């Protein structure tokens, strides 16, 4: 997960023990520290270094992948009376580019 | 002896002073006794406790009631029996084996009447299952007089006949199974 | 005989009355035959009620299956407040350790089984327990495998004598014997050491 | 409303009084066995934990009989807590009692409490619906000579008919299940010994500061080990993903539960569940059966065996079967959200990754409503959607298992 | 035949059982549900399995159905002839390993 | 491979006092022992345990090896114990002591 704020970027790697904040000035990182969940506050007596966000998902989300999810995505389409779990609905978002479970 | 094949290597295995001390132990006949072992020592404690008299022996199921009887045979030969479980629950709509039935009302005999010679030797280790442990009996059960058949024996025919069919006896025209 | 206190109604006695007086009672493992004497009375009570139901009987009046509980199986309190109170002692044997218990000073023999290094360790085990003295015993339900095992307590760095039945072991030579035994035990206190063909192959010849 | 509040802080601050007035033997520190006993511990004890027992040791300790409440989610560890109280309990001579509302929480604690006070001289005992008469009118019942150090017990321990001999500590466990003649007949015993409580359902903490004179209560909040999340699927009933499903937790000598709360129909439902998996073995459960045999099916449940419980929602939230992993919901557009997330938090608990299936009719249109809730549970996500929304329906009951009052027409 | 036709090919014939088997008992008499719960238990509750005959081939199904409800701790599965040989040597190779409980 | 696997007392406490009995010959012969608990707040209970079957007993500082002749207390994961006669080492976990499985 991941959280936008005015000059402040937190996120959650999948391999990183604690939540990392980052503060950006201009077009530059200015700090960086780790934070707790639960009070959202953060944690100075965890000294952050470089952190490597990989991936989330076992795939990426490029082009192509919307443009064969939109061709998939023009047979069932069912653009009303979406169903939430159904392959019409996962087809369109994937077409819309947001990731969805069972990718 | 040629019956009792291992009767002195569980002498041997009984000059061991925790099993004299079970045997003092059981000697004034305490309340409680719990003893903790392997399960190979079974044949080992009985026969310690059977080193003071007569007793019991309750297996969990009939399996381990033919492993440990067999194995106090190898000590004790005749002195030592089974007492069988039935084959069927006592209110269940069917007859257990005859040869079952037979082996219990012949241990029950035995005990009642020790010193009777054709019955078998006189009783040390009766060993048996839960089944037969908790399933009650009639007490007239040892009192039933059986059929006793001797080269020499003075009975008259009908009698002998009669006293069979008595005991349950189905009468056919050729044996071919027990009873 | 399931209609038996309905048909010979008398009230019926324990096995422990039939036995002499006296004569304690050792039930093997207390747990699983409490636990398994649980499953007797729920089988005789399920086997009660569906071979005796009213709905399988007959037409007239009942067979009063209360009548029948008599003869039902007795439950593990009843059946040692009963032995208690004919005179014959209810003691016990289990395998689970407690401290308030007699722990016996008896070990089961080392099974080699699936391993012949260990097989190799246990011949080398009544090998060095002969060395020094001890009493050790080899006990074969096979009549004439204990030839065998002879050889190869000769060939393997020990002595091996066929005892006559009903014979001790003498020390120094290990007493291959034949008789009844399942597993071997291990008695330092009486420095005996009995290892069954069971233990050496890992099966059991009943 | 404000007029009817009032009587119940009267009955609250009263207790906390003749409480703090009471004579009460108060407990001593630590013997040396407990060191050693709370050293045995398989696992490792966490900071809430250590914390919470802290404050019970120091509640008992207090010359004040304590009644102190346990806050924690269903696999958080409280039950260690439970067991090393009635340890320290033991240890100054006095015996001790654990309520329970059923049966099966009486065994597993019971096994519980065994294993974690075993090679000690302290014989603990039980007393179910199902301890035969013969033990419970002997041993049990008569247990009033110092022979059980500890007893876990069911309501059957709150008749006329029962009697302790210097009872030193209680253990209340889902005291909200218990019947309103059980409830008061324990807040009888309140005030004569040192009682302590668990409770799955936690309270809003407003009131937790708002009560904190008359009755503390210890929150749990540090995962003993980290349970992931469960893996939720919503989607239209199909057989062949509820069979391999099925046969995927069974893959693990797992269990799963069936939910199918028409109870008309429950008969029918598990027959189909066995034309899916015949494999596979399914039992039914639901409030209407008699408590005599629906907690001995449980019990076989619970004993693995059965593989597949067929039951109402009623039946499942209130089981805590460690080894069931999985969850079918058949018709998930009929229930709320709350119900959903209660539903699907009592799988996944253990080691194991568990698997929800929230499976909508696909023979009728979902309305527009169950659409929108589906919505919410479908993109799994903790957010002010509804899940903390329908958080706090899980703090109102917990709030009507703390105070008296039961009413919600002033609420309302 | 063993007498005339022993010239071209020889016979053997063990009489003599291996150790004391005993001859099973056998109960007659009108179909009684709870009768066969309790007897499949009772098997049931020595790991063994059981032998539930059915010869009615479009009713086996509904019969194993049946069965299932008079005891819903049995695992109990169907085989017949009108399946493919596939598919009931599988089954068959189930019921050995006590992967199932009545058949 | 000359590895054996250990001796797993099953909770016999007999077969306890044997197990520390060949690690007191073991020792005696000059022979490395270790008794790898992973547990925490056990490695004393094994300590005290082997001083009540007379063996001298030493908690290992972590990373070290088993000095000749004591046998050798060590916090460590292992599983199951080995026994390695090549080596003059027999590892014994608390595991195979106690039969429990400590994660
Ligand atoms: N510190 C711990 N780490 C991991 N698992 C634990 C820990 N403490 C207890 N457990 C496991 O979780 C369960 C403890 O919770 P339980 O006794 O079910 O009560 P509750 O679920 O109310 O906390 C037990 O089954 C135990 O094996």
């Amino acid at each position: 997960e991941f959280a936008v704020r005015g000059g402040i970027l937190d996120v959650f790697p999948p391999t990183a023990e604690h939540p990392v904040r980052v503060e950006f000035w201009g077009d530059e990182i200015s700090e960086m520290r780790a934070f707790a969940i639960a009070d959202q506050r953060s944690i100075p007596e965890v000294p952050v270094q470089t952190v490597v966000a990989v991936p989330c998902r076992e795939l990426l989300m490029t082009d192509d992948v919307r443009e064969r999810a939109a061709a998939l995505a023009a047979e069932h389409p069912t653009t009303e009376n979406t169903v939430p779990g159904t392959v019409p609905d996962m087809l369109a978002k994937l077409a819309e580019g947001i990731p969805v479970d069972g990718m | 002896s040629v019956q009792t094949p291992i009767a002195g290597l569980v002498e041997l295995a009984l000059s061991d002073p925790s099993l004299q001390d079970v045997i003092r132990r059981a000697a004034d006949r305490p309340a409680d006794l719990a003893l903790v072992g392997p399960a190979s020592a079974r044949v080992l404690v009985a026969a310690a406790l059977a080193q003071n008299g007569p007793l019991l022996v309750v297996a969990a199921t009939g399996r381990e009631a033919d492993e440990l009887t067999a194995e106090l045979r190898g000590v004790f030969g005749d002195s030592v029996a089974l007492f069988p479980s039935w084959e069927t629950l006592p209110h269940e709509r069917l007859s257990p084996g005859v040869e079952t039935v037979g082996a219990r009302l012949m241990l029950l005999r035995r005990l009642a009447r020790p010193d009777d010679e054709t019955l078998g030797a006189p009783l040390r280790v009766v060993v048996t299952t839960t089944r037969s442990l908790l399933q009650p009996m009639a007490p007239d059960l040892v009192d039933i007089e059986p059929v006793t058949l001797s080269v020499g024996a003075e009975m008259e025919f009908e009698d002998v006949v009669a006293r069979l069919v008595d005991l349950s006896y189905t009468r056919v025209d050729m044996v071919g199974k027990r009873g | 005989e399931a209609l038996l206190p309905l048909l010979h109604p008398i009230e019926p006695t324990t096995l422990t009355r039939h036995l002499p007086e006296g004569a304690p009672v050792l039930v093997c493992d207390p747990e699983k035959v409490r636990t398994r004497a649980a499953d007797l009375i729920k089988t005789g009570r399920e086997f009660l009620e569906a071979s005796w139901s009213t709905a399988a009987v007959g037409g007239d009046a009942p067979i009063d299956l209360e009548a029948l509980g008599a003869s039902g199986f007795v439950t593990f309190e009843e059946a040692r407040e009963a032995a208690r109170e004919g005179g014959h002692p209810w003691w016990t044997l289990s395998q689970l350790s407690d401290e308030s218990a007699v722990e016996l000073d008896i070990r089961s023999a080392p099974s080699a089984r699936g391993s012949q290094h260990n097989l190799e360790e246990i011949f080398a085990m009544l090998r060095a327990h002969v060395a020094t003295g001890g009493y050790a015993a080899v006990v074969t339900p096979g009549i004439g495998t204990a030839h065998r095992v002879v050889e190869q307590l000769g060939e393997a760095d020990t002595a091996a004598t066929i005892l006559e039945p009903g014979t001790a072991p003498k020390a120094g030579v290990v007493g291959v014997l034949k008789g009844p035994l399942c597993s071997g035990v291990v008695l330092p206190g009486a420095n005996l050491v009995i290892i069954t063909e069971t233990d050496l192959t890992g099966n059991r010849v009943t | 409303a404000r007029r009817a509040v009032r009587e119940i802080a009267s009955e609250l601050v009263a207790l906390y009084a003749k409480r703090q007035s009471a004579p009460g033997h108060a407990f001593g520190p630590d013997t040396p066995w407990q060191a050693e006993m709370e050293d045995a511990f398989g696992f490792t004890e966490t900071i809430d934990q250590l914390t919470a027992i802290q404050e019970v040791k120091s509640d008992m300790e207090k010359p004040v009989p304590m009644d102190r409440v346990i806050c924690g989610d269903v696999g958080y560890g409280k039950t260690e807590i439970a067991v090393r109280a009635a340890f320290k309990a033991v240890q100054d001579g006095k015996q001790v009692a654990v309520l329970v509302p059923t049966t099966l929480l009486a065994d597993q604690h019971l096994q519980t409490f065994t294993n974690r006070m075993a090679g000690f001289p302290v014989t603990v005992k039980g007393l179910s619906r199902f301890t035969d008469p013969a033990e419970s009118r002997a041993v049990i019942e008569g247990l009033k000579d110092g022979s059980v150090d500890v007893v876990i017990g069911t309501h059957r321990l709150l008749q006329t008919g029962v009697t302790w001999k210097d009872l030193g500590l209680i253990i209340v466990d889902e005291e909200q299940r218990f019947g309103v003649e059980h409830k008061e007949h324990i807040k009888s015993m309140r005030t004569h010994v040192d009682v302590l409580t668990m409770s799955a359902t936690p309270i809003p903490r407003t009131l937790e500061m708002s009560l904190a004179g008359i009755r503390e209560m210890s929150t749990i909040l540090t995962p003993p080990e980290e349970r992931y999340p469960v893996l939720t699927y919503v989607g239209p009933h199909d057989d062949k993903q509820v069979a391999a499903a099925l046969r995927r937790e069974l893959l693990r000598d797992g269990q799963a539960f069936y939910i199918h709360n028409r109870v008309r129909t429950i008969d029918e439902a598990a027959a189909r569940v066995r034309q899916l998996v015949p494999e596979a073995r399914v039992v039914v459960a639901h409030g209407q059966m008699n408590e005599e045999t629906l907690e001995k099916t449980v019990e076989g449940f619970w004993n693995r065996e059965y593989d597949i419980l067929v039951c109402t929602t009623i039946v499942e939230t209130g089981l805590d079967i460690s080894n069931a992993n999985t969850l079918i919901v058949e018709r998930a557009d009929t229930f709320g959200l709350s119900q959903l997330h209660q539903l699907r938090g009592r799988v996944g608990r253990s080691r194991e990754r568990g698997y929800a299936y929230f499976l909508y009719p696909p023979n009728k249109p979902l309305t527009e409503t169950a659409y929108d809730r589906l919505a919410t549970i479908a993109q799994n996500n903790e957010l002010g959607a509804g899940m903390a929304v329908a958080m706090k329906d899980l703090e109102i009951r917990g709030a009507g298992n703390v105070l008296g009052a039961e009413q919600s027409g002033h609420v309302a």
